[PDB]
This record gives structure tokens, sequence and C-alpha cells, in this order.
């Protein structure tokens, strides 16, 4: 994945998730994408209430993009693999 | 006892 400052355009299914989180732009840095994804998970309360590094994304549009039912913030490879599939590097 | 917000921020900023 590109570093810092590099601009990316999310594909439509990812952009729809970012829009729920309040994103109004079409072009982002990777860090900004991560900011909106964190906001989305928070707003939808997908994190496990007791073990808050675990995110339960089954039965949510985010799980359809990640292709996993749950993930750990400490093992974020599924998130970055999803971003590689869903970001156009500008 | 760390919150999801703090854990995600740690990753985001790393």
């Amino acid at each position: 994945l590109p570093g810092e400052g590099t601009q990316v355009h999310p594909r439509a299914p990812l952009l729809q998730i970012l829009k729920v989180a309040g994103a109004q732009e079409e072009v982002f840095t990777v860090k900004e994408v991560m900011h909106y994804l964190g906001q989305y998970i928070m707003m939808k309360q997908l994190y496990d209430k007791q073990r808050q590094h675990i995110v339960h994304c089954h039965d949510d549009p985010l799980g359809e993009l990640l292709e996993v039912g749950s993930f750990s913030v400490k093992n974020p490879s599924p998130l970055y693999e999803m971003l590689k599939r869903n970001l156009v590097i500008l | 006892q760390e919150t999801f917000x703090d854990l995600w921020k740690l990753e985001l900023e790393n």
C-alpha cells in the first residue's frame, strides 16, 4: 500500500462505507481511509464490548468487503488486503 | 481496558 500523502480513490463498495462515517470526498490518503473506517466501526458498534481489539463484522457490509466474519486490530492484514483490492492508487 | 478508539488510533498512526 502507498505511504503517506499518496492519494487514493476507493471503489464504490468501500466508498459507501466511508460515506456512512461522514466522508464527503472522493480522494483520500490511506490514513484518512483508516480514520473513516475507525469511525464506521465505532458508529456501528462492531467492536467486541469486552475485548475491544476484536471487531465482529459478520452480517455488516464491512464484513462483505473484508471477507471475514471478525478480525483483530492487532492482526490487521485482512483490512490491508481489502484496501489493496478496493483502492485505486492515484 | 483500552478502548476500540485508542487501539485503532495506535494502528492508524503507526
